[PDB]
């Protein structure tokens, strides 16, 4: 199912290449070296709620 | 917004509000970066010249976390007519970069794909606004939010008195009186994907608000991707 499964265990954009999972993020975010998580380069990263 | 629930604090930070020359919100807006705004075209009908205030949740109160923005480009979608309300989608370049701050941050724009079958595919997604609380009523001066479930698409072609084009979606109730209204058109209407919000939708129109048996019918954001992604290169 590989992104039918779950997104694939991606956090955000998911894609199957090569008939793999692969992952990907919104701008601003940076895919994390599991390759599956988005890390956020920012104080204020998009699609995120402001809670200080 | 018709029902729903107030907006709490730093919950929809990617809400911009389009002010007239009396400084009224007469329409909304999402924040995609510092530089733009997405809105509705048919929102630029609505006013002579406006401008773009953000962080804004309580119109009448001067709560510090307010920044007006002028437009220094409008980019109206060429196709947009109000004989048929499609391609209702503009996109707005500011003069000056918003500050992100508590209250104030953009909205993820989603890739087209993976947007329609992970996001789309959702129970519900979130529309919010400033717009009448009450078909009748007045605009709101506290910003609402509305968690509206995503309405198939045959179900709502035969609910509209109005063609559903492909460049549109439908979302709703269709007895429960909580709907989108007046003023809230051009606003958010994001899907959250694992505490993360992607924008969706553009608050279009509707055959009144919250009426039994209708629903809202939103510009669907997947099929103006590209579009969106020329518009930001101004
Ligand atoms: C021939 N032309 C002019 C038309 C046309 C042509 C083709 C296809 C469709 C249409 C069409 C365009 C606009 C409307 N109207 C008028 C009434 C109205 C009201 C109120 F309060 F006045 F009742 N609120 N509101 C509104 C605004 C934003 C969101 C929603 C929502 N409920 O999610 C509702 C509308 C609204 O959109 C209805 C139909």
């Amino acid at each position: 199912k590989l992104c039918s499964l779950d997104n694939g265990d991606c956090d955000q954009f998911c894609h199957e290449e090569q008939n793999s999972v692969v992952c990907s993020c919104a701008r601003g975010y940076t895919l994390a070296d599991n390759g599956k998580a988005c890390i956020p380069t920012g104080p204020y990263p998009c699609g995120k709620q402001t809670l200080e | 917004i018709v029902g729903g629930q107030e907006c709490k604090d730093g919950e929809c930070p990617w809400q911009a509000l389009l002010i007239n020359e009396e400084n009224e919100g007469f329409c909304g807006g999402t924040i995609l970066s510092e530089f733009y705004i997405l809105t509705a075209a048919h929102c630029l009908y609505q006013a002579k010249r406006f401008k773009v205030r953000v962080g804004d949740r309580n119109t009448e109160q001067e709560e510090g976390g307010e920044a007006v923005h002028e437009v220094e480009v409008v980019i109206k979608h060429n196709r947009f007519t109000k004989e048929t309300y499609d391609f209702d989608i503009a996109v707005l370049r500011l003069k000056t970069p918003i500050t992100f701050r508590m209250n104030v941050a953009p909205a993820c724009l989603p890739e087209r794909d993976w947007a329609e079958s992970t996001l789309m595919t959702q129970k519900t997604g979130i529309v919010s606004g400033f717009g009448r609380t009450h078909e009748k009523g007045r605009q709101s001066t506290r910003l609402k939010m509305l968690e509206v479930p995503y309405v198939d698409r045959n179900s709502c072609k035969l609910s509209s008195s109005f063609i559903i084009t492909q460049n549109m979606f439908c979302a709703g109730y269709d007895t429960k009186q909580e709907d989108a209204c007046q003023g809230d058109s051009g606003g958010p209407h994001v899907t959250r994907f694992k505490d993360t919000y992607f924008v969706t939708g553009i608050v279009s129109w509707g055959e009144g608000c919250a009426r039994k048996g209708k629903y809202g019918i939103y510009t669907k954001v997947t099929a103006f991707l590209k579009w969106i992604d020329r518009s930001m290169k101004t």
